[PDB]
RNA sequence: UGCUGAAAGCAUCUAAGCACGAAACUUGCCCCGAGAUGAGUUCUCCCUGACCCUUUAAGGGUCCUGAAGGAACGUUGAAGA
RNA sequence: CGAUGUCGGCUCAUCACAUCCUGGGGCUGAAGUAGGUCCCAAGGGUAUGGCUGUUCGCCAUUUAAAGUGGUACGCGAGCUGGGUUUAGAACGUCGUGAGACAGUUCGGUCCCUAUCUGCCGUGGGCGCUGGAGAACUGAGGGGGGCUGCUCCUAGUACGAGA
RNA sequence: GUGAAGAGGGAAACAACCCAGACCGCCAGCUAAGGUCCCAAAGUCAUGGUUAAGUGGGAAACGAUGUGGGAAGGCCCAGACAGCCAGGAUGUUGGCUUAGAAGCAGCCAUCAUUUAAAGAAAGCGUAAUAGCUCACUGGUCGAGUCGGCCUGCGCGGAAGA
């Protein structure tokens, strides 16, 4: 389960080293979250070339879980690690200028078109 | 819609009308003058 | 008027009309008001299974047979 | 009552047919008319309708009142008709309608499309107007009520479907 | 119009191109043999007795196969009158079979639902458990505290309570059917129904406006 | 909220009349129901002979003649304290 | 007074209606977006974390709303015992002093083998008055009820632009 | 006075209110309190009277031609109140102040002309205007009608587990 006070690893460039997250967003007393969710997150560490510092609240997108993405074809598409990218709550998208790997195709399908572009290959 | 007791001659110029079985109060000599008594 | 009756259900209340009534329970809302002026005991009993109340002009007696009852 | 005095005459160019369920009016600007008055006993003749006390109805004295309010305007109404009430304020608003059809343009996802009462039909003389063709008093008032519906006249613009009443009034819209 | 009486024989998937995976369940539906018709010198209503089965030739009793005896000598162990709605039937025909189905492939479906015994009070009724620790003991699952002081003063209908449960009718309306195969006595739907495998259930033709 | 309209020749959404009006009320929607003594209906299967003794709705026997189906028996179960 | 557990928690719930949300109507200093603010309707819905036993409050953050109150401020032969609390300690205040202190802080054991009412499931016996096997009605009885995000309608309507 | 220091009951059920107050019976009469449409024994009895509401069977200031009683008063058969009609002008483009005001921002005059009749205005609305209401008189309509007061009976203001 993906909730409250679960740790995430960054796929954001120069990003922030240790990220804790907080409720869950996404529906009235809705239960947990998975890969194409948008979460509500606090730094614990930020790096020192980071532009944030510690007990700063943000948000951050899933893009990879342990679970994986579910109903292709009655299979699943596995993944071993849960990972995110921080968010910019002023002006929308990455809080980065490019995103590490190719982290997951579902972000080309419907809704985050405007961060495929930004750098990943997919 | 607010409740009173009464209208007590609040304005002369309302004519007192009974509309579907109830008072109704409407006036031009006094602005936002509007009751459901008399 | 009202015709308030307890379901079996706790706080559960149904509640009717006299318009209501004689449109869709007309056999029953006599039948509900006549056991209360019965008489006292197992008589009122006695008495209750000799109403047989119908309505719509049609009753399961055409062989027995009621006749009008005048004065 | 204190009318029956004037009980009004059938004028020189309409007829009424006498049945005991729903009497009919003709004249020469309305047709297929119908009264209905169950509260009162009719007494029709070769040019006067009066009305009566009915038998084992009670009355206080009115609904022969009530009775002739409905001849009073059926004369008239098929004889000359009455006037246009439906005018559209809005320089931006626009109406087409013929027949039996409403083509109304009010700023809706819908042309408001009504199928009417039976007996009314409608029609356009200007882009901005309707005129309701009917000798039914009652029933060129309850079309009109529905065509108002759409767009009601603001205090600000008065921009809808045109009405009057004596607390009709422009507020200043003071701002800023 | 009328409906059949099958057999539940399991579920699987069957998929579309190039994925989704349209999860189906597989029922077979022996041909329904019919054992009576109605208002043709018979009771005052249109109805059929749609019967499936035959039993066994030493076990069949005699106040079971006089009732049988007029459409045949095999006991078809029930009867399934429905009445007739929208169409009719006669007592020449051909066995009813799935091609019910042919061109009318949403249905409706009644049959007896979660035949798992008695459960247990937490697994049946989705209450919230106590504290493990923290002092609290002996009481974790037990149905809890079952009213309140003195003023209603008493337990209330329509609660939670334990007992024998389940293989109770459930009525369900939103189905479409992907396959029949009246030669291979075949139906083939989308999604669920209830009961386990070994099911009868009633599938129909659907009415619902 | 309106149209038509009155007792009260006016007036008014109400008295007659007609046009609407909410998740509330009614219908539609799913299930339960003959301890329903207030025991409803339809089909199938089974049973229609006498006599002694006794002032006897109390029985004690005899010849003649009857079960449909259940219970029991287990082997067992996706039945079950 | 030959006894009647009291604030808090966890768990199991219910009633009111001066309506917070939802369905609607109306006034406005209702332009529009909103707010201020009242009445029809009680069928449905209505808070998480840091500090504190917290009721309450202070902050942080979610949400269709974060509505008010009854019921011995609901539910310890329901479980718990954090608070109120003796028996121990210590600082202060008081007293000649023992000692007192709803001054303060710390610490502080919770009994149980079920008649009748209530409620769930499930038998025997008896009732349906000839018997045995299956299918079917209907006096009555319960269940349900939405809601974020975004774009098109529309950057249209409205307004000096926003 | 009555219970606590008595019975009987009745008021639906309390000790006391209401009536009664105990020696005991009687297939006897007469009554009190209270009851007499029905449950439930006995009048849906007979006279006129007030209320119009499930009031009776909770809720105030305040307020009301809701409904009766009553005296005086306004409008009234050379004609009434509502409605329909005629209208509601003319001198006048005023005069002083001031930057200014088509009755309707101050004070100055409030007269005369006309007509059935009136004001350069009692009350709204508006720019400073406009647009309305009110005074008032006859045609049509018509015999009772209304305000204020004194009072009897009902009524609205109004929620709870």
């Amino acid at each position: 389960m993906i909730q409250e006070q679960t740790m995430l690893n960054v796929a954001d460039n120069s990003g922030a080293r240790r990220v804790m997250c907080i409720k869950v967003l996404g529906g009235s007393h809705r239960r947990y979250a998975g890969v194409g969710d948008i979460i509500k997150i606090t730094i614990k560490e930020a790096i020192p070339r980071g532009k944030v510092k510690k007990g700063d609240v943000l948000k951050a997108v899933v893009v990879r879980t342990k679970k994986g993405v579910r109903r292709p074809d009655g299979s699943v598409i596995r993944f071993d690690g849960n990972a995110c990218v921080l968010l910019n709550n002023n002006s929308e998208q990455p809080i980065g200028t490019r995103i590490f790997g190719p982290v997951t195709r579902e972000l080309r399908s419907e809704k985050f078109m405007k961060i495929i572009s930004l750098a990943p290959e997919v | 819609m607010k409740v009173r007791a009464s209208v007590k001659k609040l304005c002369r110029n309302c004519k007192i009308v009974k509309r579907d079985g109830v008072i109704r109060v409407i006036c031009s000599a006094e602005p936002k003058h509007k009751q459901r008594q008399g | 008027k009202v015709y308030y009756h307890h379901t079996g259900h706790i706080g559960g209340i149904k509640q009717a009309t006299f318009e209501e009534m004689i449109a869709r329970r007309p056999e029953r809302v006599i039948e509900i008001a006549v056991k209360g002026m019965l008489p006292k005991g197992p008589l009122g009993r006695a008495m209750f299974r000799k109403l047989k109340v119908y309505a719509g002009n049609e009753h399961n007696h055409a062989a027995q047979q009621p006749q009008v009852l005048d004065i | 009552s204190r009318v029956a005095k004037a009980p009004v005459v059938v004028p020189a160019g309409v007829d009424v047919k006498i049945n005991g369920q729903v009497i009919t009016i003709k004249g020469k600007n309305g047709e297929l008319t119908r009264t209905l008055n169950d509260a009162v006993e009719v007494k029709h003749a070769d040019n006067t309708l009066t009305f009566g006390p009915r038998d084992g109805y009670a009355d206080g004295w009115a609904q022969a009142g009530t009775a002739r309010a409905l001849l009073n305007s059926m004369v008239i109404g098929v004889t000359e008709g009455f006037t246009k009430k439906l005018q559209l304020v809005g320089v931006g608003y626009r109406a087409a309608v013929k027949g039996n059809v409403i083509n109304l343009s009010l700023g809706f996802s819908h042309p408001v499309d009504h199928q009417l009462p039976a007996g009314i039909t409608a029609e356009c003389p200007t882009q901005t107007e309707i005129v309701l063709k009917g000798a039914d008093k009652q029933v060129i008032g309850q079309v009109a009520a529905d065509l108002r519906a759409y767009r009601r006249p603001e205090p600000y613009k008065g921009k809808g479907v045109r009405y009057a009443d004596e607390v009709v009034r422009t507020k200043e819209a003071k701002k800023k | 119009m009328i409906g059949l009486v099958g057999k539940k024989v399991g579920m699987t998937r069957i998929f579309t191109e190039d994925g989704v995976s349209i999860p189906v369940t597989v029922i077979e539906v022996e041909a329904n043999r019919v054992t009576q018709v109605k208002d043709l010198a018979n009771d005052g209503y249109r109805a059929i007795q749609v019967t499936t089965g035959a039993k066994k030739a030493n076990r069949v009793t005699k106040p079971e196969a006089g009732h049988f005896a007029k459409a045949g000598v095999e006991a078809g162990r029930g009867l399934w009158e429905f009445r007739l709605a929208e169409g009719e039937e006669f007592t020449v025909g051909q066995s009813i079979s799935v091609e019910l189905f042919a061109d009318v492939k949403k249905v409706d479906v009644t049959g007896t639902s979660k035949g798992k015994g008695f459960a247990g009070t937490v697994k049946r009724w989705n209450f919230r458990t106590q504290d493990a620790t923290h002092g609290n003991s002996l009481s974790h699952r037990v149905p809890g505290s079952i009213g309140q002081n003195q003023t209603p003063g008493k337990v209330f209908k329509g609660k939670k309570m334990a007992g024998q449960m389940g293989n109770e009718r459930v009525t369900v309306q939103s189905l479409d059917v992907v396959r029949v195969d009246a030669e291979r006595n075949l139906l083939l739907v989308k999604g669920a129904v209830p009961g386990a495998t070994g099911s009868d259930l009633i599938v129909k033709p659907a009415v619902k406006a």
